[PDB]
């Protein structure tokens, strides 16, 4: 307490101490001592030296396994909150990481961006940043700034008696200077230049397809891919490939993994405000230029407060349907856009089915499926679906048809994120009157066009015969026409 | 109030009590009372609110047997292989308004963010050190905290 | 000369008001596909949002809810942008990043990253030498001491302890305690409500001398600072970084992997404030509601209030172990230094709602101290006898000195105005 650095004075039998595992007793020392977790403390201390034990030099203690003190190389790792091992590696989406002297080392990988227009009021960029802006024009999602290779588009529009109540009304997609436009309704209709057309198409690089009666999926080849939940409101999830990384612009960012520049208009400076943001990304000079207030939908009526209250909380609760995500996503901005939706739209069932629909393919992009999440509430679209389909939670793969299993290919994108919604039965094929029927009523096809069963066809002087599904061809098939020189 | 320090000789802030009846004040001076009664170790009486109030129970060898902490408002009863909170047994290590408790190999260590240290260790030693701003304010076996040796003691 | 053009004569491909822009409009393309009626300005012709119409070069630049007229001058940050042809012109100077921390644990980081933590042991708030240990300067660490306030399990800062080179300050309770161990490498100036504690590396300290801390870094320390006040890298996702150099999802790990002592009990989270008191809640909601009114309406454009309502609200409800209006004053005016930085000098302090006793520093029979929400940059003293100021801090509101022509000099070591120091 003077001041002085006094010497180790005790023995084995002169006043003898005894300290836990190989800590060696010092009477002075720095109080600070250097844990695995805290490798660095004895430098980064304030206090004077004291009398205790202490660990010998070169080691530090190992507070996470209670091993007594253990060398520097020798030390473990922390991540939430499971104990790792020298040399043990995690990886995230967007990183992976290796233990090394009781420190995390991480690498770069690859990592595409999502950004989200949920209840058509709540956005999230590329870049993670979050706002909530009511507009009611057309306003440009993503575009690249020096380009018109690709172009999105979204229709905000007020669709209540306030303000404050946005629907989605239709996604333009524009691609190759609007050489390629294709408008897709909230009511599922799907316009390709100007035409009203039927899924799937498979047009000038854009592939647009229907995993269930709840999605359409449309897939660029510039790395753009658009999800669009239309049951019970039309919501959007677009993905971006790496490759575009600070290159697009708009009101998802430019994806720069920045998120103080992600409201930075075109004029060259970034705004303060979402709405002085959003409304320079207008389309039309006639649209009302958005400003934003501070209201609390849930204060003007206690009956809507208590309902968004009472069917929100289960995203945030961690023993309910949605408690194996908490680790996956965090849900306080889907509870908030729940409470929100809930409270402010006519139509509160629609809007918190909206939201617990967007939590749950939040999870599902994460890789955590949730089935069995729509007891108790949102048990409607469950049984609104056609009479040959059935509902699926877990829908990753794309609907067989008839068609598919004449050609053998199926127009889709392969690779998507889980959706859910109602879909053929397993062993059940799509018919082209969108009806789901069994192998042998599925129609048999040549040269793309429908033979219907009892038919046949002439072909190189084979006469093949449409039977049960199946082209049987008279006198075995017909191997290969050869022309002669 | 800027205050500046440069001298780190800060005995004059340690009040200790160790071997046989042995005490050292605040101020330095160092006596013996065999008392095995219970006495003030050390409490804030030169305000209008007492911040902290802390006394010591000696028992038959000069063993320690309670030691009893008021921390604005807090109730810490220490005794041999047991920690009492405001009457409540705790599990070391106890934090809790501002006052952290903790065992170590040799000591027992209750800091209270108001500026104190105490230390019982495990060769019958209760060391107290105390913030420089409770100088001149303090009574009881440890002084009254004035840089001065017998006067006012 | 807006003409009405209605899509009963449409012709293939004309758009009509369709594809008619405004000064708002930043994006020029084309999109709509087919006719829209509306108002039409002539050809070539884009409307200016009063009715008339102009050309596209000729609109005026658009900020915050406000328009520019060509050469107008604005200030971002440290830089100046001036309007040209519907653009912004700015220079391209790095300056500081402003950490803060205030409330019942409420950061805000370097990088702009903003979450609630409530850690009852010290915590580094930032330092360098964290990668290798090495890099160049000199060593300097800034942490914060906290303690519980509140029974909900909020922790609110009490000491905040400034380690530089050899030398060490605390600021504690309302004064400093240079516990030292070359010179001092500090400069200690009362401001305002405002501490400022100014160091030769590069970094700036406000302290409000109740709960909060507003840490200003150079941009020569960029990538080079960790702790809970983010690793200044223009990034906020990854500034949840442990100590273990991993950046995690949990703001709980985050905070307790930063203690300065391992064996300090590792924080929870707390209960809902607003929940566990619900008696206060509408208290709470009544007084922060200060934040949405006509007081502040000249910031919402420029500060957007949401946080700082929230952790108004929350601290208010959390604050029910004694000193609600602390509490509600410091959540304020954390939002007033914020539109006060931005050059909005907003007066919001009335004798009912966080009163300012000036006139306690009047000396008998004098008349001289004032409140400024702004602060005075630049006021005459001993250690600026020129009258300078430097900037690098911005609106530092509180009770200020207006020494008078005859002693127009004022010492803060005599805390008084003197014609000659
Ligand atoms: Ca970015
Ligand atoms: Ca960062």
């Amino acid at each position: 307490h003077a001041g002085g650095l006094p010497q180790d004075w005790r023995g084995p039998d002169f006043c003898p101490q005894k300290c836990p595992n190989n800590m060696q007793y010092h009477e002075c020392r720095s109080p600070c001592a250097d844990t695995c977790s805290n490798q660095e403390h004895s430098r980064a201390c304030e206090d004077h030296c004291v009398a205790g034990c202490f660990c010998p030099e070169g080691t530090v203690l190992d507070d996470i396994g209670q091993t007594g003190c253990v060398p520097v190389s020798k030390c473990a790792c922390v991540y939430n909150g499971a104990a790792y091992a020298p040399g043990a590696t995690y990886s995230t989406d967007c990183t992976n990481c290796t233990c090394s002297g009781g420190r995390w080392s991480c690498q770069e990988v690859p990592c595409p961006g999502t950004c989200s227009v949920l209840g058509g009021a709540h956005f999230s960029t590329f870049d993670g940043k979050q706002y909530t802006v009511h507009g009611d024009c057309s306003y440009v999602l993503t575009k690249p700034c020096d380009s018109s290779a690709f172009t999105v588009l979204a229709e905000l529009r007020r669709c209540g008696l306030t303000d404050s109540e946005t629907c989605l009304k239709s996604v333009t997609l524009s691609l190759d200077g609007a050489q390629t436009v294709v408008v897709i309704k909230a009511s599922g209709e799907v316009f390709l230049n100007q035409i009203y057309t039927q899924l799937p198409i498979s047009a000038a690089n854009v592939t647009i397809f229907r995993p269930s009666t709840f999605f359409i999926i449309a897939q660029t080849s510039l790395g753009l891919q658009l999800n669009l939940q239309l049951v019970p409101t039309m919501q959007l999830f677009m993905q971006l490939a790496p490759k575009l990384r600070g290159q697009t612009c708009g009101l998802c960012g430019n994806f720069n993994s920045i998120q103080a520049d992600d409201f930075r208009t075109l004029s060259g400076v970034v705004e303060a405000t979402a709405a002085a943001f959003f409304n320079t990304f207008k389309t039309q000079a006639a649209c009302p230029n958005i400003r934003n207030s501070f209201e609390d939908p849930c204060s003007l009526s206690v009956e809507n407060e208590k309902y968004a209250q009472h069917w929100c909380s289960q995203l945030t609760d961690a023993d309910g349907p949605f408690g194996r995500c908490h680790a996956a996503v965090k849900p306080g901005t889907y509870y908030s856009n729940c409470m929100f939706d809930t409270c402010n739209c006519e139509r509160s069932e629609d809007c918190l089915c909206a939201a617990l629909s967007s939590y749950v393919h939040a999870c599902a992009a994460k890789g955590v499926q949730l089935g069995g999440w729509r007891d108790g509430v949102c048990t409607k679209p469950m049984t609104t679906c056609p009479k040959s389909m059935t509902y699926h939670y877990h829908v990753s793969t794309c609907q067989p048809t008839c068609r598919s299993l004449s050609e053998g290919d199926i127009t889709c994108s392969v690779g998507f994120i889980p959706v859910d919604g109602c879909i053929c039965p397993k062993g059940t094929f799509l018919d082209d009157t969108g009806k789901c029927v069994q192998a042998s009523n599925c129609p048999c096809y040549h040269r793309g066009s429908m033979i219907p069963n009892g038919e046949s066809v002439h072909d190189s002087g084979a006469i093949c015969t449409c039977t049960h599904g199946k082209l049987s061809c008279i006198g075995g098939q017909a191997p290969a026409p050869v022309c002669a020189a | 109030p800027v205050v500046r320090a440069s001298n780190p000789a800060h005995n004059g802030r340690v009040c200790s009590t160790w071997g046989s009846f042995h005490y050292k004040t605040f101020d330095g001076d160092v006596f013996r009372f065999p008392g095995l009664c219970n006495y003030v170790f050390s409490e804030h009486c030169g305000a209008a609110y007492e911040d902290f109030n802390i006394q010591l129970r000696r028992s038959q060898a000069p063993t320690l047997s309670r030691v009893l902490m008021k921390v604005d408002g807090v109730v810490i009863q220490l005794t041999k292989g047991s920690v009492l909170v405001n009457g409540h047994p705790v599990l070391l290590p106890f934090s809790q308004s501002g006052v952290l408790i903790q065992q170590s190999s040799s000591y027992t260590k209750v800091e209270a963010r108001l500026g104190l240290v105490l230390m019982w260790n495990h060769d019958d030693s209760l060391l107290l050190e105390l913030d420089t701003k409770y100088a001149n304010k303090t009574c009881g076996l440890c002084g009254d905290f004035n840089g001065m040796p017998v006067v006012s003691e | 000369p807006m003409v009405f053009f209605d899509c009963r004569n449409a012709t293939p491909g004309d758009t009509g008001a369709g594809c008619q822009k405004s000064c708002h409009t930043l994006d020029m393309t084309c999109y709509s596909p087919q006719c829209v009626p509306g108002c039409v300005c002539p050809d070539g012709l884009v409307a200016d949002g009063e009715g008339g119409c102009i050309t596209a070069e000729d609109c005026p630049c658009v900020h915050n809810e406000a328009s520019y007229r060509a050469g107008q001058t604005i200030r971002v940050g440290c830089n100046t942008c001036t309007c040209d042809s519907r653009m912004w012109r700015c220079t391209d100077d790095p300056c500081l990043a402003t950490c803060a921390v205030y409330g019942d644990g409420h950061y805000l980081t370097f990088d702009g990253q903003s979450y609630s933590f409530n850690g009852d042991c010290e915590y580094t708030l930032v330092q360098n030498h964290c990668g290798g240990k090495d890099s160049t300067q000199d060593s300097f660490r800034v942490v914060t001491e906290n303690v519980p306030c509140g029974t909900t399990g909020t922790t609110c800062s009490k000491a905040i302890k400034i380690f530089l080179g050899g030398f060490e300050l605390k600021l504690s309770h309302g004064k400093v305690e240079v516990i030292g161990t070359q010179e001092v490498p500090y400069t200690i100036r009362q401001m305002g409500i405002y501490l400022v504690v100014d160091t030769d590396i590069g970094l700036v300290l406000l302290w409000d001398k109740k709960t909060s801390i507003f840490i200003n870094l150079s941009p020569e320390f960029k990538g080079r600072v960790c702790g809970l006040c983010g690793n200044f890298d223009d990034i906020a996702v990854n500034d949840f970084a442990t100590r273990s150099r991993s950046v995690v999802g949990d703001v709980l790990e985050f905070g307790n992997s930063w203690k300065l002592s391992p064996s300090c009990p590792d924080a929870l989270a707390p209960k809902d404030p607003c929940t566990a008191n619900p008696f206060r809640k509408s208290w709470a909601q009544k007084q922060c509601s200060i934040l949405h009114g006509p007081t502040f309406a000249a910031c919402h454009a420029h500060v957007e209030p949401a946080r700082y309502y929230e952790a108004c609200v929350n601290d208010a409800c959390a604050c029910d172990s004694g000193g609600d209006c602390e509490c509600f004053c410091t959540a304020v005016a954390a939002y007033a230094q914020a539109c006060h930085e931005v050059g909005l000098c907003v007066s919001w302090r009335t004798p009912s709602i966080c009163p300012l006793f000036c006139d306690y520093y009047n000396p008998e029979g004098q008349c001289e101290w004032h409140y400024q929400p702004c602060g005075v940059p630049c006021l005459r003293t001993c250690r600026n006898p020129r009258g300078d100021c430097l900037r690098d801090v911005r609106g530092l509101e509180g009770c200020y000195p207006k020494c008078p022509p005859e002693a127009p000099i004022f010492d803060e070591d005599k805390m008084q105005c003197v014609a000659t120091c």
